Parts: C-alpha cells; sequence; structure tokens
RNA sequence: UAAACGAUGUCGACUUGGAGGUUGUGCCCUUGAGGCGUGGCUUCCGGAGCUAACGCGUUAAGUCGACCGCCUGGGGAGUAC
C-alpha cells in the first residue's frame, strides 16, 4: 500500500455536478482495499493560463491510500472525464492527509485575508449564469 | 533555555517555511517575479536546503495553473 | 524597456520611469552566442575568476591605508 | 510636391480609444496603433521615418516612428489609449510621450516582450 | 574517436593552519540571515616541504607502503608492413 494527494480542477459548469460523481472516484481505490483520507474543495479559481479556452477552474483533492499499481484506475478516472480538465498525484509518505492552507484557514482567508487567485464571485453568479438538469 | 526548550519560537529568518508546501500560494508570492521567473537564493538569503524546495514548489503550482510561468502570462 | 504600472497607475502629467520592473532578461544569452559545457565559466559566468576578489582588495586598501603609501 | 489650400476636415472610425503597439530591434523600431479588437488602425517605423540603413535602430528614429504614427491616427480619431512594448531595441518613457505629444491621454505602460521556455533557438552569427 | 579533466592509475596511513560552500548528525543561560559539538563531501588561500621552474601543498605534486600502466632524441611517424 502506498499513500498519496491527489488534486484536480473541474469545469465551472461542472463544479456542482462531480460531488454527485465521488463514489466513481473512491471505487477506483475501495474495491482494491483503499480508502479515502481528505475530500475538500477549495472554489473557483483564476488560471495563469487558459485551459479548455476559459481562465477559471473549480480546485478539488481526495486524499488516498491504494496500492502502488493500482493507483493508475484513479488517473484513468479522470484521463477519461470531461468535467475534470487537468489532475496531479503526488506521494504523502503516510503522514499527509490534513487539510490545505486555504481550507484550515478558509474563514479568514475568504473574508479577512485575501487569495489573489481566487474567483468565488463566479460560483454566486452560477445562481443566473448556469442551468442543467441532464447527464 | 535551561529545562525550558520547545516554549521559546527561534530560527526562521532567512526563510518563512523551511518545506516543499505548493498549497499554500501567498508565500510563494515572496519567490516569483513580474516575469513568471523563480527569485534566486543570492537575492534572499535562504538557505539551500529550503530554495531547492520553494522553487520546486513553484513549479508543481505552475503545472496546476496557480502560478506564472513567462512574461506572456503577466 | 519600459517599466509596468499596473500598481498605483500613474496619471498623464506624471511620470512612470521609477522602479525597474522584472524585464530585460530571458534567452537573450544565446543571441549571436554558442553553447559550451565549461566554457561558460569565463564566458559568461566570471565569478569563478572573482571568488576572493572583493575581500581581498578590501585588505589591500586596509594594508596600503596602515601603511600610509596610498 | 506641393500641398493643398486646405488641411484634413474629417475621420474614418472616431474609435476614442485603443491600444499601440511598439516593437524594436537592433535594426529598427515599428509602432501600430490598434483599435480594442487588435484591429490596425495606423502603423510607421523608424525606416519610414526617412533615416535608412543602420540610422533607423536609434532612439530618435523610435520616437519620431511613434510621434509618425499618432499623427497617423488622428484620423481614427483616439482619445485615450495604453501601450504595450517588445524587443530589445529602443524604448523607454520619452517614446510614449511622442504619443501623449498629439494630446491623447496614455498612462498604462506595459512591456509584454516575448520568452519561450528555451528551445527556438537564435543563430551562432560571426566569429567571437 | 576527443584538450575522453585533477592535463596527475587504483588503494591506504601519516604530516601547520585559515577562510568560503554543502550535507547526515550532537546540544542549545535554545536569542539571528545563529552559537558551540561530531562525521562525510567540497572550493579558495597558504606554512612545513618537494620541484628545473611554473606549480602542488592534509582531497599532495610533502612524509611512506603495496599492486598495475607508460617513457629512454627531433623529423621520417599512429605513417607503412
Amino acid at each position: 500500500m502506498r499513500h498519496y494527494e491527489i488534486v484536480f480542477m473541474v469545469h465551472p459548469d461542472q463544479s456542482e455536478q462531480v460531488p454527485g460523481m465521488i463514489e466513481r472516484y473512491t471505487a477506483a481505490i475501495t474495491g482494491a482495499e483503499g480508502k479515502i483520507h481528505r475530500l475538500e474543495d477549495w472554489g473557483r479559481r483564476q488560471l495563469a493560463y487558459p485551459i479548455n479556452k476559459l481562465h477559471k477552474a473549480h480546485y478539488v483533492l481526495m486524499n488516498v491510500e491504494a496500492p502502488q499499481e493500482v493507483i493508475d484506475e484513479l488517473e484513468t478516472t479522470f484521463r477519461f472525464n470531461d468535467a475534470v480538465i487537468r489532475s496531479m498525484v503526488m506521494r504523502t509518505k503516510h503522514a499527509v492527509t490534513e487539510a490545505s492552507p486555504m481550507v484550515k484557514a478558509k474563514d479568514e482567508r475568504r473574508e479577512r485575508r485575501d487569495d489573489f487567485a481566487n474567483e468565488t464571485a463566479d460560483d454566486a453568479e452560477a445562481g443566473d449564469s448556469e442551468e442543467e438538469e441532464e447527464e | 533555555a535551561r529545562y525550558f526548550r520547545r516554549r521559546k519560537f527561534c530560527r526562521f529568518t532567512a526563510e518563512g517555511v523551511q518545506e516543499i508546501d505548493y498549497k499554500d500560494i501567498a508565500t510563494l508570492k515572496n519567490y516569483i517575479t513580474e516575469s513568471g521567473k523563480i527569485v534566486p537564493s543570492r537575492i534572499t538569503g535562504t538557505r539551500a536546503k529550503y530554495q531547492r524546495q520553494l522553487a520546486r514548489a513553484i513549479k508543481r503550482a505552475r503545472y496546476l495553473s496557480l502560478l506564472p510561468y513567462t512574461d506572456r502570462h503577466q | 524597456p519600459v517599466i509596468k504600472v499596473r500598481e498605483n497607475e500613474p496619471f498623464d502629467v506624471a511620470l512612470r520611469r521609477f522602479k525597474r520592473s522584472c524585464e530585460k532578461a530571458g534567452v537573450l544569452a544565446e543571441v549571436r552566442r554558442r553553447e559550451f559545457y565549461e566554457k561558460p565559466t569565463t564566458e559568461r559566468k566570471r565569478a569563478k575568476a572573482s571568488a576572493v576578489k572583493r575581500h581581498a582588495k578590501k585588505l589591500a586598501r586596509e594594508n596600503a591605508r596602515r601603511t600610509r603609501l596610498y | 510636391a506641393k500641398a493643398p489650400i486646405r488641411a484634413r476636415k474629417r475621420v474614418r472610425k472616431q474609435v476614442s480609444d485603443g491600444v499601440a503597439h511598439i516593437h524594436a530591434s537592433f535594426n529598427n523600431t515599428i509602432v501600430t496603433i490598434t483599435d480594442r479588437q487588435g484591429n490596425a488602425l495606423g502603423w510607421a517605423t523608424a525606416g519610414g521615418s526617412g533615416f535608412r540603413g543602420s540610422r533607423k535602430s536609434t532612439p530618435f528614429a523610435a520616437q519620431v516612428a511613434a510621434e509618425r504614427c499618432a499623427d497617423a491616427v488622428k484620423e481614427y480619431g483616439i482619445k485615450n489609449l495604453e501601450v504595450m512594448v517588445k524587443g530589445p531595441g529602443p524604448g523607454r518613457e520619452s517614446t510614449i510621450r511622442a504619443l501623449n505629444a498629439a494630446g491623447f491621454r496614455i498612462t498604462n505602460i506595459t512591456d509584454v516582450t516575448p520568452i519561450p521556455h528555451n528551445g527556438c533557438r537564435p543563430p551562432k552569427k560571426r566569429r567571437v
């Protein structure tokens, strides 16, 4: 087993859609005997350089422990996917499960603090500029 | 101190974190410029084992679009 | 080669410039130039080198000064 | 060349806004005023300022450029302007500025010189 | 193939130091971009000393031992057989 940080960037949007998709991303590693450690997130955010053709995004991290050759499934899940525009992995020596400075903290940060980055906002504007009901 | 230790804060002159980390940006503000390049040790007196770690992290982040790289971006 | 204004912005009547910007840097460097493996230490940077130069000249300077002679 | 009795009377487009562009060399100097939509409305140089050969590389230039160009644009009706600056040749406040000056605006000055990460690379011209 | 680098075969002990860099590590009336302790690595200066001289000098080209590689005018020539 292993221990990983996994950060990913969502198209703004899809930022409210991926929290209903977390099952999946967990799984993968929970199928395996891996675990989630963590799930936070930052809001959202500005980029940096535009990604995709937009300057904004929504940042999230999951994280996980895990088999060192099965992590990967999670990388492959992001990647094909979408949403996520993105993602990066590092690792965390069993441990850095804590959490990030913008969440520890939030709160100060946000109001207070600050942040320069982030685009909170957006998100929020979104209430709205964004609307979806299909997948 | 002694039998007093730890505790009295001592150390952090250097650099404020002594770590690689990138989550965070920020402190990394810092160690960047108006043209996306990193600030050299060095000009700061930082350390290094912490220059590196600062950076990286700046590089990472950035490759997560959290910090500018050229510049461009600024 | 102008200074960025961004923070902050002068009026406009204002000047900017004052203070710096992170300009001038880049790939310039190779215009031109070059590349060599060790030659950059005397072509470039350097420094090698200068290092004690600096101390060192200050010694040195006194030293010189001290006698001192100057 | 003669020129008429006149001038100019005017204009265009009367844009009010615009941006910007000064580029730069040993080398160089080209000045183009736009916009924002980019874009551009008049241009510029530097050689066209009549200096160039060798340089047209001079800060005098660039000042002529920029005057220039800007200007250009007086026929395109600037009120504002902002300025983007590029390349290792003449630059920076006196080249602005210049316009600015002009009676335009101008506050911002930026920078925007290209710097790739790295490759692409220049020649070994040279040697020494 | 190389001016393929210490222009200096590999290994190991001994023999004045100073100043700068780096890193595992001891302790710390813990003060700092720091103080003192203990090893590894490293750069510049230089004593003793060697060397034709420049130079090298505790990472020796000083003081010593083992094993290995190379030299015995220049041109003909790293050329031919």
